[PDB]
């Protein structure tokens, strides 16, 4: 925890995906890393 | 081998192939015997100690040395080697890698609002 | 919830040092549980009361 997210202003390819969930798990933990997972997955479906 | 290792079950009767193996093995023997009561002459004696000797290789391992015993159909008769080897073998087959209880089969669909630790199960 | 159970697995499964030992101790509580209440299901009451206890 305690790791402000940053504000991608930017284009999201699968790359900044993968490089997101990868900073995700190393600084909120596993189940985050899935919550934000399923979060992005929704969001994406949308 | 014990007989329910080797089992003749009636569906007709379905045999294990180790029946006819042992089979020829002890009529082989008892031929022999009785050729060593009446004082066959050696020649005859000898064939049947060749034979038995054949025999006896085809139940440890057959087709290793000689000619393959084919069974009523023209097909290699499944020897005591034959059961502890391959990818059909006991190891592969039965120890190494069972069916198991408790599992089901299924075509798979794609379920979007499920959560990434659930699953959809008929 | 089922959230609930996961960052409760989450975080038995850091500060305990081996994933093994941990669900080796999860398991063994949920058994003395259900033996004890026979007289939720085990697994759940015992993840609950292992992490309640790490305060």
């Amino acid at each position: 925890a305690k790791s402000a997210p940053i504000f991608r202003n930017r284009v999201i390819d699968k790359k900044q995906l993968k490089k997101l969930i990868g900073w995700t798990f190393a600084h909120y933990g596993t189940a985050k890393t899935a919550v934000v997972a399923d979060d992005l997955k929704a969001l994406g479906f949308r | 081998i014990p007989p329910d290792l080797r089992p003749m079950v009636q569906l007709r009767f379905a045999t294990s192939d180790l029946n006819d193996l042992y089979r020829r093995v002890i009529n082989r023997n008892n031929r022999l015997a009785r050729l060593q009561e009446i004082l066959a002459p050696e020649i005859i004696v000898r064939n049947e100690k060749r034979m038995l000797q054949e025999a006896v290789d085809a139940l440890i391992d057959n087709g290793r040395r000689g000619r393959t015993v084919v069974g009523a159909n023209n097909r290699p008769l499944k020897s005591l080697s034959d059961i502890i080897e391959g990818k059909q073998g006991r190891f592969r087959q039965n120890l190494l890698g069972k069916r198991v209880d408790y599992s089901g089969r299924s075509v798979i669909v794609v379920g979007p609002n499920l959560k990434i630790h659930q699953c959809g199960l008929p | 919830d089922s959230q609930d159970l996961l960052f409760k697995a989450e975080s038995l499964i850091v500060n305990s040092t081996n994933r093994y030992h941990v669900t080796l101790q999860i398991a063994r509580r949920a058994k003395q549980a259900r033996y004890e209440e026979m007289e939720i299901k085990p697994v759940l009451r015992a993840i609950l009361e292992m992490s309640d206890e790490l305060n």
